[PDB]
RNA sequence: AUUAAACCUUGUACCUUUUGCAUAAUGAACUAACUAGAAAACUUCUAACUAAAAGAAUUACAGCUAGAAACCCCGAAACCAAAC
RNA sequence: AACGAGCUUGGUGAUAGCUGGUUACCCAAAAAAUGAAUUUAAGUUCAAUUUUAAACUUGCUAAAAAAACAAAAUCAAAAA
């Protein structure tokens, strides 16, 4: 697969740790439902957990949307201009709150 | 079945600003469903690649394969259009930029064999594709030279790293 | 065919080891008679701690808790 | 091919064996230092026992014995696939305080004070 | 047909994208793409351990290369290196010939100097004082 | 035809993605994205580098002026403040900045080394590399996307400038060091 | 494999149409009528299995039994040859004995 | 080391010759590994979380 | 038919029998059906005790 | 009891909420997948 | 792996089958679709009621009732009846 | 247009101890080809092995002396 696939060095964005650490992190998105059973545990990382995110990174801009949905998803951009997308369907406090961690780093 | 090469003369682009380069015309034609292989009329499709209008039918008038001269006449189909609806000033100021065979949709039979045994034949048709390009035939390529190949050769030692360290 | 030079070295390296290990085992720190006895404890316990095992196999407990939480399943905003 | 029963005189030793190898025949030491150096398979079924019997299941992780006559027994089944050493106690045996202190070293020694540093 | 497998297609995709580099029916057609994935994928796991020491073949013939420049021996630079106490290991030493050669030319002088006081040592039977760099420094 | 109504919804996920690859979308303005909000993203860019700003200079900073034009023409079918003059002082400061940090470190080096230097790293090609990637061009009002390598290299001194009012030169120094000063790392002299 | 190029036509299902309103109704008419009518006599369906279960060979020896005489003759040939089908397996083909 | 002197531990140096100083700038996993000892689908996907550090400052004093 | 705190019961059922074995009976509570599971025989003595109690 | 009083937490029973008894249904093995499948225990 | 598609290094196609081995041997031109484990006597698990259980007919010296849990596909030469 | 006995349909999804095939993932354990009967040796049933659950208590190695023939297989207290 390392034929199969491409591959890069090992950098850093703009020198990260040089001058001072910049976090990469700039947005999240979370879509919810309302009233849906796959967004449950979602709704309660926003009951609990979101705010103490927010306040941990004041340089992520968090976006929490409840709207009708059938999966939530999580959208987090970076500075380099990178986009990932994650489905959070049907998962726990747990691992949603580790989730968006690893994002953030 | 699809149809799409006929369309592509359908595509109008916006008016040019006056600082631009004035866009070549281009035009596409094919005939469709010719009785003839489709791997044989490749030759004759193949010849005329990157020649001019005239040249190429030149080259046509003077073959002795059947597909020769249904070429010919789709080229002359082909020019006249040009001239007519796609606001080629010149006859002349056309060359072949695309030309290609494609298969069309055969027929099963029967070809008889000694012992009451059969085969499938197949009664192959083809398509014919043109796409001609307002100018004169681009360039020839070039063969490189040996400075040109020596060059690449110090290009590709100059390039070298040291491998798996620091 | 001969043996390496390799081959018969390591033996010998091997042979002076186990050497060894025939004179350390010649010097027996408690006689056979002495030896009766010494760790009955020990091995009484541990064979009990076997059995207590063995014998404390049963089903779990269950709870009305894990039965009637599955209608948090359906928790909504209201 | 079977179990095979050695000669008492094997084990018997030489004053110039006491010599060689440092040990007094009087105030014999009390613990073995046992590895395992070779492999199991190949190797007949009793042997494999003995090896799982004295826990030398893995190979170089030393494990301590009784110098008593009955795991001695044991021992000599597997006296080619292992290697035996006496343990020593420079500092005296472990109390309590020293008890997370410990560190066996390749010599054959239970140091009881471990720190890592300059002998100075 | 009342139950109709409906995800062929994306489980057909998933062999697929594995193959597309390679040349001839293998890279389309799944019954030959399929066995040439396996195999790929066999190699790439038992490559993973094999490149490990094809790195430390490499960084051997390059050690000696550097060594042979000041006129020792692969095997008498690393031995003596070590009797001075200098754990210093294949991979980086390869860092310090290319990179830094006048630091590696001292190491070369410190591991022939531990050697040349170990045939000293030898050579001199009896008590003789212990060499300069030939001293162990302790730790407990 | 099969049962089902999902494996459609999946195939259709796999026609858009093949048109984007043969049709690429035009670049867009972030603003014109969902999940935006203005004020919340100038305040985590401050955030975001560790320093404190005065909200009210720092959205001036990120103003053009071919932004108001554009608005001008709109309306014609609140004048507001151009970054200008925060970009003169950020600039002018700024090339102080870079030529002292380079004296001290270089006192040989001639003043005909220092202008290209200082040049070098106030430059398009590298202001343009620095403003992008620390969300520059995201907050940027200008009145075409993509934001132009001049506009967008304005603007990231203005917002240096905004930010020397703010705190001070003190402060201000250590962002030109942090970001710029940076930029000539791996680099030898006669590249530069 | 191919792949439908547009989404079907959207499904619509009425949860509350009288079918779906009132289903259950009057399935303890035993319990709660005194026991008058077994809700099995509620079951509508073929005659031989209203309120009894069996497999499959057990179904095919019950049809013939309650409307084996009212059937065509090609079906009860083939009704027929079912059950010595059924037989034959069942009593003679498997893995348990 | 440096252009024109070096210092070697034995196998450490003291702790006030040299002070290294370095920063956490990113934590990730690496990329998904192919595990696979045949089916296609007898495979097992590793992925392992991993560290960059860069590397601030390297500082030394005169106790020799 | 155990009503109440079934927990309880367990505790008065182990006192109760453990003189008897020696060692803490081996027992399951079922909360959702009330009942109490005893590993052995003891029905006569624990039909006994239950008398006095008044159940 | 302590149980009727946690259904008055807890949202309604209804047809979506509804759940066996644990262990109440084993399931059931087809000879599809490769360790049921094959020779197919035979 | 690589700066680099190829050069350098490592590597005796697959399924069945032999035997737990083949450089045996069978089968496969390729694509799409279709194409092969089914039953409740006993055992186990989950509940209802309990010296009784089951909605008649049955079992019972803790049992009885209900639920859940199981046992393939293709292929002869033949044989017989009635037509042609 | 394949006669040691025509062809067609049905019986019929004939039967086949024989040949072939028998479709997702992961974790775990795991034999044999010893013995016995069989128109039975291309099969099957039982023992033996393996396995899953359960109950409760000794098992493996080693085992003196002493015995059964004898200078290690049975048997085999205490121990470890
Ligand atoms: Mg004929
Ligand atoms: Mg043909
Ligand atoms: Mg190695
Ligand atoms: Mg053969
Ligand atoms: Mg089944
Ligand atoms: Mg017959
Ligand atoms: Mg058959
Ligand atoms: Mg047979
Ligand atoms: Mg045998
Ligand atoms: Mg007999
Ligand atoms: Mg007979
Ligand atoms: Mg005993």
């Amino acid at each position: 697969t390392g034929r199969g696939t491409s591959s890069r060095f090992l950098t850093s964005v703009l020198h990260n740790g040089l001058g001072r650490y910049v976090q990469q992190l700039q947005r999240l998105s979370l879509s919810l439902s309302r009233d849906a059973p796959s967004s449950r545990g979602a709704r309660e990382f926003v009951e609990r957990e979101v705010t103490d995110f927010a306040r941990r990174n004041p340089g992520v801009v968090v976006y929490v949307n409840p709207r009708p949905c059938a999966m939530p998803r999580i959208v987090a951009e970076y500075l380099n201009g990178a986009v990932r997308e994650e489905n959070v369907n049907s998962k726990s406090v747990e691992e949603i709150k580790s989730l968006v961690q690893k994002l953030a780093d | 079945i699809s149809r799409k090469w006929e369309k592509k003369n359908k595509i109008v682009y916006p008016p040019q600003l006056p600082g631009e380069p004035r866009r070549p015309a281009e035009i596409y034609h094919c005939r469709r469903q010719i009785k003839y292989s489709k791997d044989k009329m490749w030759y004759l499709a193949k010849m005329i690649r990157g020649m001019s209008i005239d040249q190429a039918l030149a080259q046509l008038e003077f073959n002795d394969k059947k597909g020769a001269q249904i070429i010919k006449e789709v080229l002359l189909e082909a020019q006249d259009m040009a001239v007519r609806d796609h606001n080629v000033e010149f006859r002349s100021n056309l060359h072949i930029a695309e030309s290609t065979s494609g298969r069309g949709q055969c027929l099963k039979r029967i070809r008889y064999h000694g012992r009451g045994r059969f085969g499938i034949m197949e009664k192959v048709y083809c398509h014919y594709f043109v796409k001609l390009v307002e100018g004169p035939p681009p360039p020839p390529e070039v063969p490189k030279t040996a400075v040109d190949h020596a060059k690449d050769y110090i290009q590709q030692l100059r390039s070298r790293t040291i491998i798996h360290t620091l | 065919r001969t043996v390496s030079f390799q081959a018969k070295e390591s033996m010998i390296r091997r042979l002076e080891v186990e050497a060894e290990n025939h004179y350390w085992l010649s010097m027996p720190y408690m006689t056979a008679e002495q030896e009766c006895g010494h760790a009955a404890e020990r091995r009484a316990q541990a064979f009990e701690a076997i059995k207590a095992a063995a014998t404390s196999k049963f089903p779990k407990h269950r709870y009305i808790a894990d039965q009637l939480d599955h209608l948090n399943i359906s928790k909504k905003w209201s | 091919f079977t179990k095979s029963r050695i000669p008492d005189k094997v084990f018997q030793p030489k004053p110039e064996d006491h010599e060689k190898y440092g040990g007094d025949p009087q105030n014999p030491h009390k613990l073995h230092i046992v590895t395992r150096i070779r492999s199991t398979k190949r190797r007949p079924y009793w042997e494999k026992d003995t090896i799982k019997m004295l826990g030398l299941q893995k190979a170089h992780s030393p494990q301590i014995h009784k110098n008593i006559p009955s795991v001695n027994a044991k021992l000599k089944v597997v006296k080619h696939l292992i290697r035996i050493q006496p343990l020593k106690l420079p500092q005296g045996l472990p109390t309590e305080e020293t008890m997370s202190s410990t560190c066996l070293k390749s010599t054959g020694e239970l140091v009881v004070q471990w720190h890592l540093k300059p002998v100075e | 047909l009342r139950n109709r497998l409906t995800d062929r297609y994306w489980r057909v995709q998933e062999v697929l994208k594995h193959a597309q580099h390679f040349r001839g029916r293998k890279n389309r057609c799944y019954r030959l793409a399929v066995r040439a994935v396996t195999r790929a994928f066999v190699k790439c796991t038992k490559a993973r351990r094999l490149k490990k020491r094809n790195l430390r073949t490499l960084w051997i013939n390059r050690i000696t290369a550097a060594s042979q420049e000041h006129g020792l021996k692969y095997p008498a630079f690393i031995v003596n290196l070590i009797k001075c106490q200098v754990e210093l290991n294949r991979k980086v030493l390869v860092d310090l010939a290319i990179y830094e050669p006048k630091t590696f030319k001292s190491l070369a002088a410190l591991a022939k100097r531990r050697q040349q006081e170990g045939f000293a040592a030898a050579l001199g039977d009896g008590k003789e004082p212990e060499g300069i760099f030939s001293r162990v420094v302790q730790y407990h | 035809v099969k049962k089902g109504f999902r494996a459609a919804f999946r195939f259709q996920k796999e026609l858009e993605r093949w048109r984007l690859l043969r049709c690429p979308p035009p670049p867009v303005r972030r603003s014109e994205k969902p999940n935006w909000d203005y004020h919340a993203e100038v305040q985590a860019f401050g955030s975001r580098l560790q320093e404190t700003f005065s909200l009210d200079l720092l959205k001036t900073a990120f103003i053009n002026s071919c932004y108001i034009k554009s608005e001008e023409a709109k309306r014609q079918s609140l004048n507001l403040k151009d970054n200008q003059e925060l970009f003169e002082q950020g600039l002018s400061f700024s090339h102080r900045c870079l030529t002292q940090f380079l004296e001290d470190e270089f006192p040989d080096l001639p003043a005909e080394g220092t202008e290209s230097l200082v040049s070098f790293l106030t430059g398009e090609a590298v202001v343009c590399h620095v403003a992008r990637n620390l969300a520059v061009e995201q907050l940027t009002l200008s009145a075409e996307f993509p934001v132009p390598l001049p506009v967008l290299r304005q603007t990231f001194f203005a917002v240096i400038g905004a930010l020397l009012q703010s705190s001070g030169p003190e402060r201000a120094a250590l962002f030109i060091r942090d970001f710029l000063i940076t930029q000539m790392t791996g680099k030898e002299l006669f590249e530069m | 494999a191919f792949v439908r190029l547009t989404l079907p036509p959207p499904k619509v299902v009425d949860r509350w149409n009288e079918k779906r309103a009132l289903f259950g109704v009057y399935d303890n008419i035993g319990i709660l009528g005194n026991f008058e009518k077994h809700p099995k006599e509620l079951i509508k369906g073929p005659v031989w299995l209203r309120g009894w279960r069996g497999n499959e060979l057990q179904r095919c020896v019950r049809k013939k039994k309650f409307v084996g005489n009212r059937m065509f003759i090609e079906d009860l040939h083939n009704l027929n040859k079912r059950i010595s089908y059924l037989y034959k397996h069942f009593n003679r083909h498997g893995k348990y004995r | 080391g440096a252009d024109n002197f070096t210092l070697l531990g034995k196998p450490l140096l003291r702790k006030e010759l040299v002070r290294v100083e370095a920063t956490v700038i990113e934590k990730t996993e690496s990329w998904p590994k192919i595990n696979m000892k045949k089916n296609f689908r007898k495979k097992k996907i590793i992925v392992n979380p991993q560290t960059i550090l860069r590397i601030n400052t390297i500082e030394i004093a005169p106790r020799l | 038919k155990v009503e109440g705190d079934i927990w309880a019961l367990q505790k008065d059922v182990e006192e109760f029998l453990s003189p008897l074995l020696g060692k803490t009976p081996i027992t399951q509570v079922n909360e959702v059906t009330g009942t109490l599971r005893i590993k052995g025989y003891f029905d006569e003595q624990l039909k006994a005790w239950l008398l006095e109690k008044g159940f | 009891g302590t149980s009727l009083d946690l259904l008055r937490s807890l949202p309604r029973v209804s047809l979506a909420n509804l759940k066996p008894s644990p262990n109440s249904r084993k399931r059931e093995r087809r000879p599809r997948d490769r360790r049921r499948g094959r020779k197919c225990g035979r």
